[PDB]
């Protein structure tokens, strides 16, 4: 796709951060812009159009366009872990919408008290698995995956829409061997020193 | 006001089989209709985009057809499916009338075409409980779901508690993890978290269930193997409070 453009790599900024997506457009004719949000595993939903020159605010979202250098942009103030997406550029002309390929924006939350800690969960006696939740790290810690192609882990989840339960970060790690403890899932990721390990 | 909607959502079919994606727009007459593909980490393409002074068409060949029926239903179409015609595709529309409007898509339709339906594979489910380590250090208790084993990607797992769904304290992957990185036909897994308050835990008359819903072969679709024919279902997992 080279007629709207999205050069961009994936972005990403703390909770209540301000946050700017960029968009370049070939045709001058173009009659008006748009930007999409989209989850993943979901159809696109409609932000903001424009079709004038300089800003357009609405709640959290300002559409800036300048017609001259044809560049379109979409700033988002009090980021919010919600609008964690990825962000989609479309401009209309004659009423066809050509679309960019889109930049993921990432807003991490804001852990007020952190309380790291590896926990043992227990098969409900039906699998043959053992899992383990790192859970409640702050949003600065990073979840590498295991080196062992045996062990498996989820990084980041995310929170139902419905959701009225504040969030916390986790991530689980499983595997069938017998060697696979707790103890070690998350080795081979940079975890807080003061990261609680209940002994059983 | 004006919706639109599309269907089936999502359709796991055979190589060589029939497509027929439904698009249906409400509240307004003789609007822009048109249908777009999108691939993986990139924007929708446009294949077809139709209105009142004609048909708009991809310049890339394609092996889809449109056809409009009704004012406001639109249809996309293949006779024979080909493995490369997997995608997500999205139906949206605009106002023809004064002014703008519109500009919405559907919900999307999300198409698997398999070249081999023996590779069809749905999810094992289990929920683990949770460490009794946690329940002392926080007065917090979660539960996670596995969904693993399952081909092709896409579940919908949901929490049910008391007979009720439920979001408050749910996690879920967005999206599954390939079990088998380095494979290309590799089966895949999914986790979710159900977290809730140790008190509630501790009640043994509360009932917990992960229940995730997959999506394969047909009733119509052939099947020899001696495994369940791995069909459209409900596959599910559940756990008791306990006081100790």
């Amino acid at each position: 796709q080279k007629e709207v453009e999205q050069n961009s790599g994936p972005l990403s900024v703390p909770e209540g951060a301000i946050a700017s997506l960029n968009c370049t457009y070939s045709f001058l004719g173009s009659q008006s812009f748009f930007w999409y949000r989209q989850y993943s595993g979901k159809s696109p939903e409609l932000i903001m159009f424009t079709y004038r020159e300089g800003d357009k605010e609405d709640g959290r979202f300002t559409a800036q366009l300048n017609k001259a250098s044809q560049h379109v942009s979409l700033l988002i103030r009090d980021s919010q872990p919600s609008d964690s997406a990825t962000y989609l550029c479309a401009v209309n002309d004659g009423g066809r919408l050509t679309f960019g390929d889109g930049t993921t924006l990432t807003v991490k939350p804001n852990i007020q008290n952190p309380d790291p800690a590896v926990y043992q969960l227990r098969d409900s006696k039906s699998s043959d698995k053992s899992v383990c939740l790192f859970t409640d790290f702050d949003s600065q810690t990073n979840v590498s995956q295991s080196k062992d192609s045996d062990v498996y882990i989820t990084d980041k989840c995310v929170l139902d829409m419905r959701s009225m339960d504040f969030k916390s970060n986790s991530a689980v790690a499983w595997s069938n061997k017998s060697d696979f403890a707790c103890a070690n899932a998350f080795n081979n990721s940079i975890i807080p020193e003061d990261t609680f390990f209940p002994s059983p | 006001s004006q919706t639109i909607h599309q269907w089936p959502a999502t359709l796991v079919q055979p190589v060589g089989s029939p497509l027929s994606l439904e698009c249906t727009v409400e509240g307004t007459s003789n609007p822009n209709l048109y249908w777009y593909r999108q691939a993986a980490g990139r924007g929708p393409q446009l294949l077809f985009y139709w209105g009142p002074f004609g048909q708009i068409s991809s310049e890339v060949p394609q092996n889809l057809s449109a056809s409009r029926p009704q004012d406001r239903q639109f249809i996309l179409s293949s006779k024979k499916l080909l493995l490369s015609d997997s995608g997500f595709y999205l139906c949206a529309w605009s106002e023809t009338g004064l002014g703008m409007g519109g500009w919405q898509f559907g919900e999307g339709s999300r198409l698997t075409v398999l070249e081999d339906l023996k590779n069809v594979f749905p999810p094992e489910v289990a929920v683990f409980e949770p460490s009794e380590a946690e329940i002392s250090h926080t007065q917090k208790a979660t539960l996670v779901c596995l969904a693993t084993g399952f081909y092709p990607d896409h579940v919908e797992l949901s929490w049910w508690v008391n007979g009720k769904e439920v979001h408050s304290g749910v996690c879920t992957d967005p999206q599954p993890l390939k079990e088998q990185p380095a494979l290309n036909d590799s089966r895949y897994a999914l986790s979710s978290r159900l977290r809730v308050s140790a008190t509630f835990w501790q009640d043994p008359r509360n009932h917990f269930r992960c229940q995730v819903q997959f999506y394969g072969l047909s009733e119509n679709d052939e099947w020899t193997q001696d495994r369940a024919k791995p069909v459209t279902q409900i596959v599910s997992a559940e756990a008791w409070g306990r006081a100790d």
